[PDB]
C-alpha cells in the first residue's frame, strides 16, 4: 500500500478545497443527489417536526483528483476523509431544529477518473405543515427540501439521482405507511 | 534510553494509517471480532430504543507494524493511540440516535508479529422494533448490527473470535460473574452470524456484516402486581 | 491595523499562554472576580439545582502584555481572543452538572499597563 | 477554477491578509456592520420553561477592503465563496438566549464580491428567553 | 515567568506521551489512586445506575519531566496541561451510560523531582444491582471499580491513597445516608 501512501501524497500537494472543482471557473460542477430514507423516527404533530434517519448519496467529479492506476500500482479507487476535499454544502432548507447542513464526515471513495460518492449519514428534523383534520385517518405530505445554501446554479448544479427516494433499506414503521415519495 | 520509544519510532517513523495494511490492492483484511455486553441498560418500548453498554474486541494483522523482541530489548507489547494506526472503522449501523462509534478511543495494543488488538468500550442506542401483541408477557429480538463504514467486503471482511479451546465465538460474550441482570429483562439468547451480500453483478462490489440477535424476555412481575 | 498588528506581533513574540504571569519566584497573581446576574432561569426542586445566566468579572494584571502607548500610535488598550493569553482557571466548584467553565471564551481587554479585564458569559447550574 | 484559485492566492497570501484584525484604516474608525433576520419558522414557544424556539436566518453585510479585486484581471471573477473561518468576522451573538448557545448553528460560506462587500447568511436554531404574561 | 517558559519550552522539546514514563522498559510505573466523592447525586433504581460528583486524584512520577530549580530560577513547582503528558487511562469498568474514562482535562501539579499530582473530575454513572425488597427502608451496596483498560499490572501498577474515600469534601445528601465506605 505504499502506491497509495504516494498516490495520496500527490494527489494533495496543491490542492485547494476551498475552490470548486473544475478546470474552469465559468464552468459548472454537477452534482448528483440521491435521498436513502432509513427509517422514520418519529412525526411529532404538536411543532410539526419529522424526523427521519437518511443517507445523503452525492456523486460529482474532481477535476484534479485524477490519476492513472498503471503509473501507482494499479491502484483504481482509495477512501479519502471529507474534511480534506471541497464538497457540495447541501442544507435542509425546511429544517425544524436539527442540523442545517452534514455533520458526520465519512469518508468519500474516490475513482481514478475522479468520480467521488459521498453517502453520509443524518438525521433530518423537517418541518412538515400537519392538516389534523382526519387524525386518527389522517394523510400527511412532508417534504425535505436540500440545496446547495451558498452556491446558485450557474456555479453548481444539483440533479436527482433517481425520480424516486430510495426505501430499499428501510425499517418498517409501526405508526405511519408510505403510500408515495418523489423527488422533484 | 527506554526500548518502548525506539521501537515506537522504528514502527511509525514511515507508517501511514489511511492505508490498508495489504500489500496489493486486491488483497483482504481479516478481521477477528468478539462484542463483549458488560449491561443492557434498558430497552424504552416508547422511543423503540435498546440502550446497551458493550466493548467491542477487533484483532488483525498490520505488516508493517511487524517486530521481534530480541532485537528490542524484549517487548513483547507496545500500547499506542489508536488515531496512529490505520483501524477497520467498525461502526453500528443500526443505531437510532446517530452515534455510530466506540464511546471510547483507547490505546491499540501492537504485539510482536504485526498483531493488533483494540478493545474500545462502547455505549450504543440501538433500534429494536417492539411487538407489542402479548405485552407485558412478551419477548424481544434485538438485532445489532456492525459493519465497516467504509470499506467493501473485497477490502475488509469479518471473522468470529475463538476461545481458547479454538471454538468459535460465534455469540455475544458475557463474564458471569461481573454481569448484573436488567431489573426488568432477561437475555435467553444471543447468536452472532457474519451475512454476505450484494455480490451480484449487477450490485457490484459485496458488502458484508455481523449481526448479534439479543432474544430477551421480559420479567413481568412489576406488571402483575401494580396493574 | 496595521500598528494593532505589529503591536500584537511585539507582545506575543516569546509569550506562554500556559505560564502564570510571576516575574519573580513568589509572586502571587491577584485576580478580582466579580459577578453580573443576567437571569435567574429557575431554581429546580426536585433536582436540587440553580440554573442561572452571568458575566463573570474577571480582572488581573499580566506584565508580559504591557507596551508604551506613545511607541505604537497612541494604541491605549487591545482586545484580544481569550485563548491566547494566560487566563485564570476560575470555575465554579459546586456545579450540579459537571460543567465547570464559561459559556463563551469570547475576548480579553488588555490595557497598556499589563492589566487584564475578561468578563465571558455563563450559563450555571450550581447545587442547591 | 484556475482563476478563483489565483485570486485567493492573492487575496491571503501575496497581501497577507489577517483575519485577526478589523477591515479599519486606523483603530479609531469602527465597521459598519448590516443585520437582518428573515424567520424560517417558529418551531414553538414553551410556557412552563418560557422558552421560544426559532429557526432564522441572518442576514449580515459588511466591507473589508482588503478583500478588493478587479475583475478584469482576474477572468470577469465577481464573487467568491469562502470559508468563515478565513475571513475577519462580526462576531454577532444572540445575547437573550436561556440555554447557552450564543452562536449560530451552521457556519456557511461567506460571500465575498469583487467591490469589497462580504454578506453571509448563517442558519440559526435559538432558544430564547421570552417572559410569559399568562393574565 | 521567563524563568517557567524556558523550563516548560526545554521540558516538552523532546517529549513523548505515547511511551510509559520510565527510564526501563521493565520498571512499572506506581500509580497512586485516591477517590474523593463530592456528592451522591442520584440512585435510580429502575435502572440500577448510580450518579456521583468525584474528583479522581492520581499521583504518579514522571522520569523525563525533571529540571534542577537553581538553573531556572528557583521554580520548585509548576502547572501544566495534563493533554500534553503521558496519563494513566483510568476506566470505570462498571459504567452504565456516562463516560468511560477521564473527559475534563485539568491541570496537572508537575513537581522538580518529576512527581505528579492530576486531581481531575467526573460525573461518574456506575451499574450496580439494586435490591428493592425492604425499599423505602433499603440498604444499598454500590461499588465502582476503576483500572487501567490497555495496560496491565506488569507495566503499570496501581495502588489506593488511602482505605476509604475521602469524605471530607462531601455535600450532604437529602436521601441517602452513606454508612460504610471502603476501597479495596
Ligand atoms: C431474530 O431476528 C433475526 C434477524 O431478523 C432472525 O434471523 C433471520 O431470520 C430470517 C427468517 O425469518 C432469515 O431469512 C431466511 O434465511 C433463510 C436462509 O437460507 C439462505 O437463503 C439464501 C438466499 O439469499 C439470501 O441472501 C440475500 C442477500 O441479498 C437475500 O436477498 C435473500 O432474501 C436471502 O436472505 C441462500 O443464499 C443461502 O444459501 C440459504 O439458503 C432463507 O432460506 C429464507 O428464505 C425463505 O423465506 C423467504 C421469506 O421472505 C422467502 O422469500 C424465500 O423464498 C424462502 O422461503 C429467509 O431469507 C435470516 O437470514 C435470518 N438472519 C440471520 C440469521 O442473520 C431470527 O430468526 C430472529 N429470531 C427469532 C424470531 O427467534
Ligand atoms: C516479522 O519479521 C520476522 C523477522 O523478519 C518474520 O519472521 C521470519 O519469517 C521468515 C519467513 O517469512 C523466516 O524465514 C525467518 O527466519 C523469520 N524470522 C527471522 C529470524 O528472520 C515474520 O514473518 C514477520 N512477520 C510478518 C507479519 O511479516
Amino acid at each position: 500500500s505504499e502506491h497509495e501512501t504516494r498516490l495520496v501524497a500527490k494527489l494533495f500537494k496543491d490542492y485547494s478545497s476551498v475552490v470548486r472543482p473544475v478546470e474552469d471557473h465559468r464552468q459548472v460542477v454537477e452534482v448528483t443527489v440521491g435521498l436513502q430514507l432509513i427509517q422514520l423516527i418519529n412525526v411529532d404533530e404538536v411543532n410539526q417536526i419529522v424526523t427521519t434517519n437518511v443517507r445523503l448519496k452525492q456523486q460529482w467529479v474532481d477535476y484534479n483528483l485524477k490519476w492513472n492506476p498503471d503509473d501507482y500500482g494499479g491502484v483504481k479507487k482509495i477512501h479519502i476523509p471529507s474534511e480534506k476535499i471541497w464538497r457540495p454544502d447541501l442544507v435542509l432548507y425546511n429544517n425544524a431544529d436539527g442540523d442545517f447542513a452534514i455533520v458526520k464526515f465519512t469518508k468519500v471513495l474516490l475513482q481514478y477518473t475522479g468520480h467521488i460518492t459521498w453517502t453520509p449519514p443524518a438525521i433530518f428534523k423537517s418541518y412538515c405543515e400537519i392538516i389534523v383534520t382526519h387524525f386518527p385517518f389522517d394523510e400527511q405530505n412532508c417534504s425535505m427540501k436540500l440545496g446547495t445554501w451558498t452556491y446558485d446554479g450557474s456555479v453548481v448544479a444539483i440533479n436527482p439521482e433517481s425520480d424516486q427516494p430510495d426505501l430499499s433499506n428501510f425499517m418498517e414503521s409501526g405508526e405511519w405507511v408510505i403510500k408515495e415519495s418523489r423527488g422533484w | 534510553k527506554n526500548e518502548e520509544l525506539r521501537l515506537y519510532h522504528h514502527l511509525f517513523n514511515n507508517y501511514d494509517p489511511g492505508s490498508r495494511p495489504v500489500r496489493e490492492p486486491e488483497d483482504t483484511v481479516t478481521i477477528s471480532l468478539k462484542v463483549t455486553l458488560t449491561n443492557l441498560i434498558s430497552l424504552n418500548e416508547k422511543e423503540e430504543t435498546l440502550t446497551t453498554s458493550v466493548w467491542i474486541g477487533i484483532d488483525w494483522q498490520d505488516y508493517r507494524l511487524n517486530y521481534s523482541k530480541d532485537d528490542f530489548g524484549g517487548i513483547e507489547t507496545l500500547r499506542v493511540p489508536s488515531e496512529l494506526v490505520w483501524l477497520p472503522e467498525i461502526v453500528l449501523e443500526n443505531n437510532i440516535d446517530g452515534q455510530f462509534g466506540v464511546a471510547y478511543d483507547a490505546n491499540v495494543l501492537v504485539y510482536e508479529g504485526g498483531s493488533v488488538t483494540w478493545l474500545p468500550p462502547a455505549i450504543y442506542r440501538s433500534v429494536c422494533a417492539v411487538e407489542v401483541t402479548y405485552f407485558p408477557f412478551d419477548w424481544q429480538n434485538c438485532s445489532l448490527i456492525f459493519r465497516s463504514q467504509t470499506y467493501n467486503a473485497e477490502e475488509v471482511e469479518f471473522t468470529f473470535a475463538v476461545d481458547n479451546d479454538g471454538k468459535t465465538i460465534n455469540k455475544i460474550d458475557i463474564d458471569t460473574e461481573a454481569y448484573t441482570e436488567n431489573g426488568e429483562w432477561a437475555i435467553d439468547f444471543c447468536p452472532g452470524v457474519i451475512r454476505r451480500h450484494h455480490g451480484g453483478a449487477t450490485d457490484g462490489p459485496g458488502e458484508t456484516d455481523v449481526i448479534y440477535s439479543l432474544i430477551i424476555r421480559r420479567k413481568p412481575l412489576f406488571y402483575v402486581i401494580n396493574i | 491595523s496595521e500598528a494593532e498588528g505589529r503591536l500584537r506581533e511585539k507582545l506575543f513574540s516569546g509569550y506562554d499562554s500556559s505560564v502564570r504571569p510571576a516575574r519573580e519566584v513568589g509572586d502571587r497573581v491577584r485576580v478580582s472576580v466579580g459577578l453580573i446576574l443576567a437571569q435567574l432561569i429557575s431554581l429546580n426542586e426536585k433536582d436540587e439545582e440553580m440554573s442561572t445566566k452571568v458575566y463573570l468579572d474577571l480582572e488581573w494584571t499580566d506584565y508580559r502584555l504591557s507596551w508604551d502607548p506613545a511607541e505604537h500610535d497612541g494604541i491605549d488598550s487591545l482586545r484580544i481572543t481569550a485563548e491566547s493569553v494566560w487566563l485564570p482557571d476560575v470555575v465554579l466548584l459546586n456545579n450540579n452538572d459537571g460543567n465547570f467553565d464559561v459559556a463563551l471564551d469570547i475576548s480579553v481587554v488588555v490595557s497598556s499597563d499589563g492589566s487584564v479585564r475578561w468578563q465571558p458569559p455563563g450559563i450555571y447550574r450550581s447545587s442547591c | 477554477l484556475n482563476e478563483e484559485e489565483r485570486l485567493i492566492r492573492h487575496l491571503f497570501q501575496e497581501k497577507g491578509y489577517n483575519k485577526e484584525l478589523r477591515p479599519v484604516a486606523h483603530k479609531e474608525e469602527s465597521v459598519d456592520v448590516a443585520l437582518a433576520l428573515t424567520l424560517s419558522n417558529l418551531i414553538s414557544l414553551k410556557e412552563v420553561e418560557e422558552t421560544l424556539t426559532t429557526n432564522v436566518w441572518i442576514e449580515h453585510g459588511w466591507t473589508d477592503n482588503r478583500l478588493k479585486w478587479n475583475a478584469e484581471e482576474f477572468g470577469n471573477i465577481s464573487v467568491l465563496r469562502l470559508p468563515p473561518d478565513m475571513v475577519w468576522l462580526p462576531e454577532i451573538v444572540l445575547e437573550n438566549n436561556n440555554d447557552g448557545s450564543f452562536q449560530i448553528s451552521y457556519s456557511c460560506n461567506v460571500l465575498v464580491y469583487h467591490y469589497g462587500f462580504v454578506y453571509w447568511l448563517p442558519p440559526a436554531i435559538f432558544r430564547s428567553s421570552c417572559p410569559i404574561s399568562v393574565t
